[PDB]
Parts: structure tokens; C-alpha cells; sequence
């Protein structure tokens, strides 16, 4: 199996795509969760307010 | 009571009233 040292790469760069793009935009996930813990149910209208 | 229903539709699960016919 020398193909299994590829996929581990790629998901890393992956994740580290994911990180850099979360990490500026933390306050968008903060406030969310803050809903989510605040009102029990959610949905996409939601999303699309709670963006700012 | 503990319930797993969302606060936006509470209001769906009530029966409103009807205004009652007039003309007769």
C-alpha cells in the first residue's frame, strides 16, 4: 500500500485550509454558538441572519 | 414541560377561532 501516505497530506492541507478560513472568521462561529446554546432549535433563515 | 419543539411554531398547534356566520 503506497498509496496511503497521499491521503494523509491532502487532508492536512485540508484541515489547515479550514483553520486558516475559521480562524478569522471565529466571532461568526462564537456568536452561532451562542444562539445554538441560547435557543434550542435553528435554521438555515437563521444562518443566513446570524452571518454579520 | 420538556419538549422538543421549536419556539417558532407554538403558535401552529392551537386551533384559532372562526368568526360565526352573519347573513341568516
Amino acid at each position: 500500500l503506497s498509496n496511503g501516505f497521499f491521503r494523509s497530506n491532502t487532508r492536512s492541507e485540508s484541515y489547515q485550509y479550514l483553520s486558516n478560513l475559521f480562524i478569522s472568521n471565529g466571532t461568526l462561529l462564537d456568536r452561532m454558538t451562542k444562539t445554538l446554546l441560547k435557543k434550542r432549535w435553528l435554521f438555515s433563515d437563521e444562518m443566513k441572519i446570524g452571518f454579520m | 414541560r420538556e419538549s422538543t419543539m421549536p419556539d417558532r411554531f407554538r403558535y401552529l398547534t392551537k386551533e384559532a377561532p372562526d368568526s360565526p356566520i352573519i347573513w341568516p
